[PDB]
């Protein structure tokens, strides 16, 4: 049962290693996409407020 | 014959002692570990193929101890004790004891499974109701088959060794060598046969 548990752990851990590396790449690029979306939303919110003070002046 | 049984008993007990000392599930296994594991996984796959481990687990230790016991007996018979040792199965008592115990074991396990009032009639009716009176003879033949087969073959081996001894030594060494060479093989094969028919009789006794 323990030699079976070594094969089960080795196969599960290798499969999870590939899954966890894929998740490391996906989490980093997803956080950069959220940061880029927030940056362009703050930059466009600044331009919209700037256009509002322009037409108010 | 008792001492001839005792020497193989202490050999198997020493091998169990060696396994108890040497066993590792994380590290590299020793020769005795690979032997015990190869025999246990073979008998385990055999019993799983017919009855399933969950229904009759109690047969596995019996099968493996029968196999190691009679196998080491036959292999020990080969060692050059001819001049005190002789194979123990050559005595009717040894094989009678083994076969009678295995018979009572599987029959009591069947009775325990189906019930004392239920299992005899189910066994007699067997696979086909038309064969019930033949089923009686088959059930009676099972222990006689095991005992007489094992006794006959190993007794034949002992008698053949004693007969070959009649030759002069320069002649004697050649038939003795050939006979013991193939005697190792036939003893191993018959150990396998005995344990396997034990397993299969357990299986069909369960259903």
């Amino acid at each position: 049962a323990e030699r079976e548990a070594m094969l089960a752990k080795t196969a599960a851990d290798n499969r999870k290693s590939a899954e966890q590396v894929a998740a490391a790449q996906a989490d980093y690029e997803k956080e950069m996409a959220e940061a880029r979306a927030q940056a362009s939303a703050l930059r466009d919110e600044a331009r919209a407020a700037g256009r509002s003070v322009v037409d108010e002046k | 014959t008792i001492l001839a049984t005792a020497v193989t008993a202490v050999i198997v007990i020493a091998l169990a002692f060696y396994l108890r000392a040497k066993v590792t599930s994380t590290g590299v296994p020793s020769g005795v570990q690979l032997f015990w594991e190869a025999l246990t996984i073979q008998m385990r796959q055999q019993i799983e193929g017919s009855i399933g481990m969950k229904i009759a687990p109690f047969v596995l230790p019996l099968s493996v101890t029968i196999f190691v016991f009679i196998l080491i007996s036959n292999w020990l018979a080969v060692l050059p004790l001819q001049y005190l040792y002789k194979a123990p199965a050559s005595d009717i008592n040894f094989v009678l004891a083994l076969a009678l115990f295995v018979f009572v074991c599987y029959h009591a396990a069947g009775i325990w499974r189906r019930g004392i009032v239920g299992h005899p009639i189910k066994v007699v009716k067997g696979h086909v109701a038309f064969l019930a009176p033949i089923n009686i003879v088959e059930e009676l033949a099972k222990p006689i088959s095991l005992a007489l087969r094992l006794f006959g073959n190993i007794f034949a081996g002992g008698i053949l060794v004693a007969l070959i001894a009649m030759f002069p030594w320069y002649i004697q060494w050649f038939p003795n060598a050939v006979w013991k060479t193939f005697d190792l093989f036939v003893g191993l094969i018959q150990a396998f046969i005995f344990s396997l028919l034990t397993i299969l009789y357990f299986s069909q006794s369960m259903e």
